[PDB]
């Protein structure tokens, strides 16, 4: 163990296809650390582990024959590519809405980790969506990568009472920092159409039909430090997403700036007659969100107009605040659900397990608080609208949103309560909890028996 | 033979089979002379207007299609041997002929083409009676597809077109009355009392009532309103086909000297082939809408062209040009993405 | 277990509040106190109530101003339309948050008939037989030559462009497949037209300016005008079948030769390098000018107070 003895030269096998650039910019720096001779097995065989599942970031390689050979002081280290096409066409059960999803994979082209994903779905909820992708590792970084993605799906809107057409092209850049954080810098130009009206529609999605395009650039921030995403039972989760559109640069048919902010948690608690690990645990969440209205151009003050039912957040749900339609909190024109400007969403439950059952079970017993707020912005703040309407100046705007986020504070929030089983699949988690609406305003819909809920983000 | 007149065969005992076609002929037997012009058995895809019927002026070689069309310019350049409240009557022919291409197409359409049990049983065997043998399997598709876009605003569908009965024969007879209500009041007989029309209108109205009347169909309701409903009608298409068409229009000029024969001029073995593949093309996916585009244009000036216009030549150039730079790009792609040395060893050491 | 749950869950909620507040934009729109028709216009012309330049949104709206009934316009587009095609009508609201269903094309006459501001029998009166003829020439006649000039030639590009693809977005990216969309839909119906449509090139419908006669359609509205004329030379009064007022024959013509006049008669600079006489050009024409006093005459009637007519 503490015997110096540096590696020297290694040998990989199956790296048909990989350029040995790939591999140059990931086991020259194990190399390196030979140099110490100094507690060479206690610094060069945890760097050789350290460096390994770097490898497997690439997903070029198959991580299920990822053995490591040991020899005197050569290191082999065996691995098998995947294939270079998976047309792996199949239906979704996690994402049960998912339905089918005839994914085809053009794995390792130009000998770098590059895939060319041309995915293709239709189910319910969504007519079809045709995504094409093209994704390639930046300098040879597998942590920092950049995507190129041009899509084209017919979104249903049942709440809204209308369907969204959605063709346009996305430019992402994904990067993993060394924490384990996850930044995200995409730049999106889609082509929004509502269409397909319902004869139940409100005038209100009436009045927003028609073609826009947005220009926009989002960033996105992840912090998952939870032990288990779909049973968080410890640890946390804060993500931020934020987005500028149609401002500077930016051309389009919509000028907002939206910014939502996520932060979850858990806190576990023993049984002091219970022994290890009881089970129990005491999570929480917080969900806010604002959009600001901006002009269309460099300048900072100018008219604005309002924002439009495409991006006006929505709220109530299985994965929003439960107790709730899909859609159901927020101002409501007759039975459609119209979006809000500004919201704020929380969440107080507890795990519990159910009994002669251990603990590693997937199976938890929840009793959840859920509640959550809703409002849209108005110029009624303002002294006289102008006789040019839909176009709000930067102190109408900037008072409207005063407003908008004093009308939060005020007033008991729309608040549900209700107990339920979780199933935690790692693909997806499945919920069915029974819920009692508790208070909410008039026009929102609440269900009072049971609700089904499966996805990944829960509230 | 100074003009001749590319039509549909002969169908259902008439010269025709097309209401378009029929008029055309009617029109030209009674005002030409019986060798000034010859009749062609011919399809949409033999001419280049790709319309029927079509009038081709061998004077000044020029392409005519439409019915509207051909009597026009037949009255601005007349033949040698041509025998065609004033206003009012020549106000109220341009009102029906609008009115017939308007309203009683689409009728006509219900009761021959949009009827699956009256396409399957008269319609299409009639339409392969008239043609070569690999046609009857791409054209009679295309004819009742657009047919079948005529009637669409009609609101009735093939079911619909024969107690689910009890108002589904409610809906023909209405759509029916509405029609044939406006053409009784014309009196296309030319005889005492009521209004008075020209002579083309009066062959456009035999063009469109006799396929209504005349064919033997399994679901005959639309001949059965006519004659129960409207016998005035029905007597002017009967006396007008007796002395128009006797024996089914064997008189006509037919090229050749026969309806069959007239087709054969245009109907060799290239021709046909040709013609069929074109058809074939349309229909590949993603590809035809951009070749019957390219082929339509490329029919529409040629039909300009005879005209005596001058137009704009087309960029067929260029995309040839590009059509090649796209092969040579694919090709060096193939060329070196495939049959190049792997990126990467199966044995890689560093020292 | 359905009666013991019932007697329960009525008790929840506890708390109920007011409703909330719609958002800025479905308040500034959506709210009025007169009923709204929704036509295809500018912002401008929609604040003065001026004829919508959509031959089909401008019959209806015409009819609606000679049933008297006070209702304003507001630009739209098919979208938003309860039948898939502008023109409709949006009721008043009743409360901030509720509304009544929205009034089809179709129903427009029956709505301005409960609303009296009577008796409209002459604006849906069924028309003779022969009359039932003459309207084939607006319907079918007229506007084929309306779509075939105004999406088909190139010379009306800018009109087009100005009028229905500029206003839906600043995109020069969706534009151009708007105006693509918009040019293939006109072609498919000009087809459907034996005045001059009517080829034949495979199993689905020619959706291009090639696959359609121009010389065909324009003759046939040339014809039609001069029909019209005739038609309307025979009666006594100012307006179609002696009528002492306009009905719907009138609005039907009037949806057509106003714009034509308005839009599509261009200068005779033009029209001479061309050889062809524009459409406006044609209604002025038309018999002994009886089309243009008809224009002239029916706008005096649905909008008094206008006096910007001329073109
Ligand atoms: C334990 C060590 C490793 C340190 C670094 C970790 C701290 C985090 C993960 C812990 C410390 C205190 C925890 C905490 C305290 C109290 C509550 C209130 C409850 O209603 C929701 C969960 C929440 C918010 C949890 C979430 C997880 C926290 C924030
Ligand atoms: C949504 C719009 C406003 C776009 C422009 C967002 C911009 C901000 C939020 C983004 C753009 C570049 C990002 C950025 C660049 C680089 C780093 C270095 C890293 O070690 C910490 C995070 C940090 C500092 C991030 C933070 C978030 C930034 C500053
Ligand atoms: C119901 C909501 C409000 C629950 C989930 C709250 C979550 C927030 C407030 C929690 C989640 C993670 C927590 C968190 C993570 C880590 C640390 C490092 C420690 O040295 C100081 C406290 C600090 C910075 C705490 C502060 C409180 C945070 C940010
Ligand atoms: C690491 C040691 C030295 C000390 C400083 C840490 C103490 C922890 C346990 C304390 C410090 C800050 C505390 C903390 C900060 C803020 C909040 C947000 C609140 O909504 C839930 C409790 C929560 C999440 C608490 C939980 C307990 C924390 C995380
Ligand atoms: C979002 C999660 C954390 C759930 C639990 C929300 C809890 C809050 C919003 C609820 C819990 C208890 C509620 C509460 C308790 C009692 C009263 C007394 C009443 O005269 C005024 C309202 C008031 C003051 C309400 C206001 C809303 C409260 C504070
Ligand atoms: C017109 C004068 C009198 C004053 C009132 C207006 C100032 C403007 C220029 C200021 C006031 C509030 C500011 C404002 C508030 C909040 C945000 C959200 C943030 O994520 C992006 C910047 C943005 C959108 C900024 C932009 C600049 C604003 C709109
Ligand atoms: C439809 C696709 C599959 C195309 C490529 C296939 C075409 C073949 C199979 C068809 C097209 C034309 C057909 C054809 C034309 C005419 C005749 C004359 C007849 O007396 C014998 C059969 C014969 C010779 C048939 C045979 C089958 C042919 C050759
Ligand atoms: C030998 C003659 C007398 C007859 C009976 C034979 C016909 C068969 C062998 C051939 C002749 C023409 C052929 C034919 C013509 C055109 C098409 C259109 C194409 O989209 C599908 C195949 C289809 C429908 C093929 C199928 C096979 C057919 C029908
Ligand atoms: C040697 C030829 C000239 C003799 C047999 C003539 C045949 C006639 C009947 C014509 C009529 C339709 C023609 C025909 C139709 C369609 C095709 C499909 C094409 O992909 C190959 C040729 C082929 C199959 C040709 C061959 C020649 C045919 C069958
Ligand atoms: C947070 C956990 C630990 C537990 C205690 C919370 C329970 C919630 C669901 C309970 C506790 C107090 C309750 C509460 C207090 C007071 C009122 C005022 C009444 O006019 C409407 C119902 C309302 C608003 C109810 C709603 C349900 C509440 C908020
Ligand atoms: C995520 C949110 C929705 C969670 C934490 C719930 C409530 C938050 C917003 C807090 C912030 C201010 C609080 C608040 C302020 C003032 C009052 C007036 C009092 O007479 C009733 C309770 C009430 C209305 C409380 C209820 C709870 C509120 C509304
Ligand atoms: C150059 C070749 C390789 C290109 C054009 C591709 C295919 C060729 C073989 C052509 C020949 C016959 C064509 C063919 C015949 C009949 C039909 C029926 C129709 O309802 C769908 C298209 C379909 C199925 C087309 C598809 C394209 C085919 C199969």
């Amino acid at each position: 163990i503490l015997t110096p003895a540096s590696i020297s030269t290694l040998e990989v096998h199956g790296a048909t296809n990989t350029r040995r650039s790939l591999l140059d910019q990931i086991f020259k720096p194990v190399l390196e650390d030979t140099a110490a001779a100094g507690t060479t097995l206690g610094q060069v065989l945890d760097r050789v582990g350290a460096a390994t599942k770097k490898l497997a970031r690439f997903d070029i390689f198959k991580e299920e024959g990822f053995g490591v050979f040991l020899s005197e002081l050569d290191i082999s280290i065996r691995v098998k590519e995947k294939s270079r096409l998976v047309f792996s066409a199949g239906t979704d059960f996690g994402n049960a809405e998912g339905s089918a999803y005839t994914n085809a994979v053009v794995r390792n082209i130009f000998g770098g980790a590059e895939t060319l994903t041309v995915n293709a779905s239709t189910g319910t909820r969504t007519r079809s969506a045709y995504n094409a992708t093209f994704s390639t590792p930046i300098n040879g970084n597998p942590d920092l990568r950049l995507s190129v993605e041009a899509l084209r799906s017919a979104t249903q809107k049942p709440w809204a009472s209308h369907e969204e057409h959605l063709t346009g092209a996305n430019l992402r850049l994904a990067w993993l920092t060394e924490k384990g954080d996850t930044h995200a810098l995409a730049y999106s130009s889609v082509w929004r159409q509502l269409t397909g009206l319902a004869p139940t529609a409100s005038p209100t999605v009436r009045a927003d039909a028609g073609d826009s395009l947005k220009s926009s650039l989002t960033h996105t921030f992840t912090r998952d430090r939870r032990d288990n995403p779909m049973l968080p039972q410890s640890g946390y989760l804060f993500r931020s997403v934020s987005e500028l559109a149609g401002w500077g640069p930016l051309n389009g048919d919509v000028s907002f700036a939206k910014t939502e902010v996520e932060a979850s948690g858990a806190l576990p608690v023993a049984i002091p007659g219970l022994a290890g690990k009881s089970g129990v645990s005491v999570g929480g969440g917080l969900r806010l969100g604002v959009l600001y209205p901006l002009p269309l151009g460099y300048s900072l003050t100018g008219a604005a107009q309002p924002s439009r039912i495409n991006d006006r957040f929505q709220l109530g749900g299985p994965n929003d605040v439960r107790g709730f339609k899909i859609g159901g909190l927020g101002p409501h024109d007759g039975v459609d659900a119209v979006g809000g400007d500004v919201f704020a969403a929380g969440s107080v439950n507890a795990l519990l397990p159910l009994p002669r059952t251990g603990p590693d079970s997937p199976l938890r017993l929840q009793l959840y608080a859920n509640a959550g707020r809703l409002v849209a912005l108005n110029s009624k703040g303002t002294d006289k609208e102008g006789k040019e309407g839909l176009a709000m100046d930067s102190a109408a705007v900037f008072k409207g949103v005063k407003s908008a986020v004093g009308k939060l504070t005020n007033g008991i929030p729309s608040l549900a309560a209700g107990v339920g089983l979780v199933y935690a699949h790692p693909v997806a988690r499945f919920e069915l909890n029974f819920s009692l609406p508790l208070v909410l305003r008039r026009g929102e819909e609440g269900r009072k028996g049971l609700q089904v809920g499966v996805g990944i983000s829960f509230l | 033979g100074a003009v001749q007149l590319h039509v549909w065969g002969p169908a259902f005992g008439l010269p025709s089979i097309d209401a378009e076609c029929l008029a055309a002929i009617a029109y030209l037997a009674q005002t030409l002379g019986s060798a000034d012009y010859q009749l062609i058995q011919s399809s949409p895809s033999a001419v280049p207007t790709q319309h029927l019927p079509t009038l081709y002026d061998s004077r000044t070689s020029t392409w005519i299609g439409g019915f509207t069309s051909i009597t026009a310019h037949l009255h601005t350049h007349p033949p040698p041997t041509f025998q065609s409240t004033a206003a009012s009557a020549t106000a109220d022919g341009t009102a029906y002929t609008a009115f017939l291409s308007a309203h009683a197409a689409p009728l006509l359409a219900l009761s021959l083409y949009v009827s699956s049990a009256n396409y399957g049983a008269a319609t299409r065997p009639a339409y392969s009676a008239v043609l070569p043998l690999p046609l009857p399997w791409t054209e009679p598709p295309a004819v009742r597809a657009a047919m079948a876009r005529r009637a669409a605003h009609l609101g009735l569908s093939s079911l619909d077109a024969d107690t689910p009965e009890q108002k589904s024969r409610i809906r023909l007879e209405e759509a029916a009355r509405e029609v044939l209500d406006v053409l009784a009041e014309v009196d296309w007989a030319a005889g005492g009392g009521g209004r008075q029309v020209a002579a083309e209108v009066r062959c456009l109205a035999f063009g469109y009532l006799a396929l209504m009347l005349l064919p033997d169909v399994p679901r005959p309701w639309l001949r059965e309103i006519m004659e129960g409903r409207y016998p005035a009608l029905c007597t002017f298409v009967r006396d007008f086909r007796a002395r128009v068409f006797p024996q089914g229009g064997k008189l006509l000029p037919w090229a050749d000297g026969g309806a069959q024969a007239s087709a054969s001029a245009s109907a060799s073995a290239s021709a046909v082939a040709l013609r069929f593949v074109r058809a074939v093309m349309a229909e590949v996916p993603l590809v035809g809408e951009w070749w019957s585009r390219w082929w339509t244009a490329r029919k529409k000036r040629e039909v300009l062209a005879s005209k005596g216009a001058k137009p704009a030549p087309s960029n067929d150039l260029l995309l040839l040009l590009g059509a090649g730079l796209g092969l040579t790009v694919v090709g060096a792609g193939v060329f070196f993405y495939r049959g190049l040395p792997p990126f990467g060893e199966a044995v890689q050491v560093w020292r | 277990i359905p009666r013991p749950l019932q007697r329960l869950f009525d008790y929840f909620p506890l708390r109920i509040y007011e409703p909330n507040e719609l958002p800025e934009r479905s308040q500034q729109l959506t709210s009025g106190d007169l009923p709204t028709l929704y036509v295809f216009s500018t912002d401008s012309d929609a604040r003065l109530g001026l004829p919508s330049f959509n031959p089909g949104c401008l019959k209806w709206q015409t009819l609606l101003r000679l049933a008297n009934l006070d209702f304003r316009i507001l630009p739209s587009t098919n979208h938003s339309s309860p039948t898939g095609s502008l023109p409709f009508l949006l009721p008043p609201r009743t409360s901030p948050t509720a509304s009544p269903a929205p009034i089809p094309a179709s129903g427009l006459l029956s709505f301005a008939r409960k609303n009296p501001w009577l008796d409209l029998g002459h604006l849906d009166a069924d028309l003779p037989p022969r009359a039932q003829a003459y309207l084939a020439l607006i319907t079918h006649s007229l506007r084929n030559a309306w779509l075939c000039a105004l999406y088909l030639d190139p010379t009306h590009d800018a009109l087009l462009r100005r009028l229905y693809v500029d206003p839906a977005s600043s995109s020069r990216a969706v534009r151009a497949a708007l105006l693509h969309q918009l040019r293939r839909a006109a072609a498919e119906q000009v087809a459907t037209a034996s005045s001059g449509g009517g080829k034949i090139v495979s199993l689905a419908p020619v959706d291009s300016a090639d696959g359609i006669d121009e010389e065909a359609v324009y003759r046939s509205a040339r014809d039609a005008l001069d029909a019209l004329a005739s038609l309307l030379r025979e009666s006594e009064t100012a307006w179609f079948f002696g009528t002492e007022r306009p009905g719907s024959f009138d609005a039907a013509l009037f949806s057509y030769t106003h714009l034509m006049v308005e839009y599509m008669s261009e200068e005779e600079d033009t029209e001479s390098a061309k050889g062809r006489v524009s459409l406006g050009r044609m209604v002025k024409e038309a018999g002994n000018g009886e089309l243009a006093e008809h224009r002239e005459r029916m706008l005096g009637v649905a909008w008094p107070e206008w006096d910007g007519y001329r073109r």
